[PDB]
């Protein structure tokens, strides 16, 4: 079911998951690992 | 109300994710003249802490 | 003003827009839109001026001449206005559009950079980015002027 | 189109042969100062106009006999090297400057002399056309003129002038 | 020389187009021979260096969108031979088109602001 | 006025060049690498549009109808098949002399109709 | 006369007209070349633009002659013409356009991509396609 | 992997193409290498995007670009390309429920 007008709270859960999964310097660590 | 696009393919997660690291600590950067935002981005790297 | 710009766009798309002296069809369309939006910004600013109370502290600092101009009051209170880079409206950086959020061949006010909000009401993200684009020109010109005039 | 500011100050400070915008302000004297049409006449006397600016389309043919042309123009009948070049002139660009095909043919023959002759239409005709031939690699000769005459020949104005505006000043 | 003869014969041949000379009922050979003289007495070189006059008069008499010029020859030849625009101002439709073209170009060769 | 393109030598598929026949007074085509003489049927050799009016309508392609970043209007029903939905855009061609004219493509598969108003 | 297309191949100090390059890649016939440069013969507009380039190279037909022509302009033009031809072949094989393969038998891949480049140059010259922007970030790594 | 998936689909190999058959057919570019022709690009684009949303052949970094007016599909797998994440919107609705 869709999420109308609840999206302020839901818009930031995905951002928090993104910054938990990936740090802020991920483009450096991934490049050096590769 | 009268369709502008009606054919969207993607959606911004949050429009404020266009800012960087120093520019995203500014409160209400959309109420500031942009050079002031740039100057804070430059000065936020000089703040003691 | 937005409705007038829309009508001008309709006339241009219908080939009803008459080329003004010297200018071409596309150039006269750009001049028409810029004229309409300049009128909008100036008129809104002027209406803002007359609404300020005698105790308004922007007015005290503008009529004294110490710091600021009536254009700053206009931008803070009424509307910020058109953001230009190299003297033209925001260019089609992408293929025939200024940002991914707009539709191809969209010459409307907000599609090409006209900021319709005031600094008190805040800027929509698209026009926030357009305002940053406009403001980068000042920094670039300052940085080159400093080195070009001393010689 | 004014190049003012620090760049202008630099250009003046260091006398140079190629400022970013060389210009003239030309004041008119008699009826040309009083009437827009008469001023336009002088503007056309000044602005460099080449055969290309009046040309609409250029085509090169091989026309076996003038009396039985391969193109539907009968000026060739009245006029009196089957390798033929035909230029058709735009009436808008011709009457922008009161140019007449008499002048066009005069300048063409003045430039290319006797070896190349032109058969012009009349300025009122439905299509302004010039039938041109060499007078005894003819194909590449006509192509060479197709390039040079269009790009290089002068019909009106003076060289070194790119364009000329007309103005009712405010200052 | 025969140079004058042939070209004024061709002028006469141009005057007769459309039988307009017969509808009006006028003799056009005299008119052609007089038109060539009126041209020569202004372009007074033996070979008629500017015979653009004679050929343009021929063609413009033969111009089917301005048959009224062919009808007129009441403006006499002495005037016809000198006319600017090769007398096609009488066409009054091409003349209007040229007038409007001049109206446009007066505006489209001006400053930006 | 036409537009004369390239023609190829059948014997070696090299480009043909025109040549006047000075005996029978006719135009022929020839090849520099082959003694192949064939007869022309156009009588025109070279053309060049200087004003260069060109039909942008033809270079429109039916595939653009599915572009997601293109404005859509049912206010201009298809002239061919009557389908309401049409995508509209400007010429998109550089060197366009001076124009903002619109071109419409029908949003119906296998109609693929491109038209101008 | 006008509108000649040239090619500034690497390790060749001068430029070289393109059709010499194509006949160096082994495409002798003009049609067998143009079908890599003009995918649609419906366009007299396209053909008449590249046509002067085909006019210029009407004195180079044999492939090894094309290689020698390329070799003569090479940075190391050994007086021995055999090694000039070998140098041109090395250029075209491995130093020219590596991303389209650098084996000896990739001539058709390199020819198709070079034809694509020439075709897009023609499109940009016809004005059918807008010039690329050097500031677009899709053009940056 | 992308080359294998493209070749096992309805492509025409560039080296097996008829030169006249490139006119009415889109050109596929993998990392800039013109590598094949496709008669129906609207199937290839949807198949490639479906694959990317499942993380099976096309990894999430790869980007398939469809140029409509100029028939060209360009797929990039090389490094250094800067990208950012966005929600997907197939109807006038989020896939994020
Ligand atoms: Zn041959
Ligand atoms: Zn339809």
């Amino acid at each position: 079911e869709i999420t109308p007008d609840l999206w302020q709270e839901a818009c930031w859960i995905v951002i928090s998951s993104y910054f938990d999964e990936k740090g802020l310097v991920r483009q450096q660590l991934d490049s050096f690992d590769e | 109300e009268v369709a502008y696009c009606s054919t969207y393919t993607h959606c911004e997660i949050h429009p404020s994710m266009i800012l960087g690291v120093c520019a995203s600590i500014i409160p209400f950067p959309d109420h500031n003249q942009s050079p002031r935002n740039t100057y804070q981005s430059a000065m936020g790297k000089q703040a003691m802490g | 003003a937005k409705q007038d710009v829309i009508e001008v766009i309709e006339k241009a798309h219908n080939n009803e827009l008459e080329p003004t002296p010297g200018n071409t069809l596309r150039q006269t369309f750009e001049n028409q839109v810029n004229r309409i939006l300049n009128d909008a910004r100036d008129k809104t600013g002027s209406s803002a001026q007359k609404s300020l109370s005698e105790y308004n502290n922007f007015k005290s600092m503008v009529v004294s001449g110490a710091k600021g101009s009536k254009i700053n009051i206009s931008q803070v209170i009424a509307v910020v206005g058109q953001q230009n880079v190299e003297g033209k409206r925001i260019p089609f950086g992408f293929k025939h559009r200024t940002l991914p959020h707009f539709i191809k061949d969209d010459y409307g006010p907000e599609s090409r950079g006209f900021v319709e909000n005031s600094y008190l009401a805040g800027l929509t993200p698209t026009e926030f980015f357009f305002h940053a684009m406009g403001g980068r020109e000042g920094l670039i010109d300052t940085a080159v002027k400093t080195a070009e005039t001393g010689y | 189109n004014v190049t003012l500011g620090v760049p202008r100050l630099k250009e003046l400070i260091n006398i140079s042969k190629k400022p970013k915008t060389p210009s003239l302000t030309v004041f008119l004297l008699g009826q040309s100062a009083r009437d827009a049409e008469r001023a336009k006449d002088i503007l056309c006397r000044l602005e460099h106009t080449t055969l290309r600016k009046v040309t609409a389309n250029t085509a090169i043919y091989y026309d076996p006999n003038p009396q039985s042309t391969v193109v539907a123009e009968d000026q060739e009948w009245v006029n009196v090297s089957p390798w033929l070049l035909r230029v058709e002139l735009d009436r808008k660009h011709m009457t922008d400057r009161k140019l007449t095909m008499e002048q066009i043919a005069e300048k063409i023959n003045a430039g290319f002399g006797d070896d190349l002759n032109c058969i012009f239409n009349d300025d009122n005709a439905e299509k302004l056309v010039l039938r041109i031939r060499i007078m005894n690699d003819d194909d590449v000769f006509l192509r060479c003129i197709e390039s040079n005459m269009l790009t290089d020949m002068t019909l009106q104005g003076i060289e070194q002038i790119s364009k000329v505006y007309m103005h009712l000043p405010q200052t | 020389d025969s140079v004058r003869l042939k070209c004024r014969e061709m002028l006469a041949a141009a005057l007769r187009t459309g039988d307009d000379y017969i509808a009006i009922g006028a003799d056009e050979e005299e008119l052609g021979s007089q038109i060539e003289e009126a041209i020569y007495q202004e372009i007074r070189n033996t070979d008629m260096k500017y015979k653009n006059r004679v050929r343009s008069r021929i063609s413009n008499l033969k111009d089917a969108k301005n048959p009224n010029l062919r009808k007129n020859v009441n403006i006499p030849p002495d005037l016809f031979a000198r006319m600017t625009a090769e007398e096609m101002a009488s066409d009054e439709l091409k003349e209007m088109r040229k007038n409007l073209t001049k109206e446009a170009i007066r505006e489209h060769q001006m400053a930006k602001t | 006025p036409g537009f004369v393109g390239i023609r190829f030598c059948q014997e070696c598929n090299n480009m043909l060049y025109p040549k006047e026949d000075k005996e029978n007074r006719i135009l022929l085509y020839a090849c520099r690498n082959c003694d192949y003489q064939q007869e022309a049927d156009n009588s025109c050799i070279y053309v060049n549009k200087i004003t260069h009016e060109v039909d942008e309508l033809t270079q429109i392609i039916a595939d653009v109808s599915q572009d997601p970043t293109l404005p859509r209007t049912e206010d201009h029903p298809c002239q061919k098949c009557g389908h309401k939905e049409a995508v509209f855009f400007q010429s998109h061609s550089a060197r366009a002399e001076d124009a903002m004219r619109l071109y419409y493509v029908c949003t119906a598969p296998h109609c693929g109709h491109r038209w101008t108003e | 006369i006008g509108q000649r297309i040239v090619a500034t191949l690497p390790y060749i100090k001068q430029e070289v007209p393109i059709i010499i390059v194509f006949r160096a890649l082994g495409f002798v016939s003009d049609r067998d070349i143009l079908e890599h440069i003009i995918y649609d013969f419906e366009d007299p507009e396209m053909m008449e633009m590249v046509k002067p380039s085909l006019d210029e190279a009407f004195v180079i037909q044999e492939q090894n002659v094309a290689l020698n022509f390329i070799g003569s302009r090479g940075a190391k033009p050994g007086v021995t013409k055999e090694k000039r031809i070998k140098y041109a072949k090395e250029v075209l094989q491995k130093e020219m356009l590596p991303h389209v393969g650098v084996s000896d038998f990739c001539e058709t891949k390199k020819a198709y991509f070079l034809g694509y480049m020439v075709h897009r140059l023609l499109l940009a010259a016809l004005g059918r396609r807008e010039l690329d922007d050097r500031d677009h970030y899709g053009n940056k790594r | 992997p992308i080359l294998e998936f493209l070749e096992e689909w309805s492509m025409e190999n560039l080296e097996e193409i008829s030169p006249a058959a490139i006119a009415d057919a889109t050109k596929i570019f993998v990392n800039g290498c013109w590598v094949g022709i496709h008669k129906d690009p609207e199937q290839l684009m949807n198949t490639l995007r479906k694959l990317r949303r499942q993380m099976d052949i096309i990894v999430s970094e790869v980007s398939m670009i469809r140029d409509i007016r100029e028939r060209e599909i360009r797929i990039y797998t090389d490094a250094g390309r800067i990208c950012r994440p966005l929600l997907i919107v197939e109807k006038q609705k989020l896939l994020l429920k």
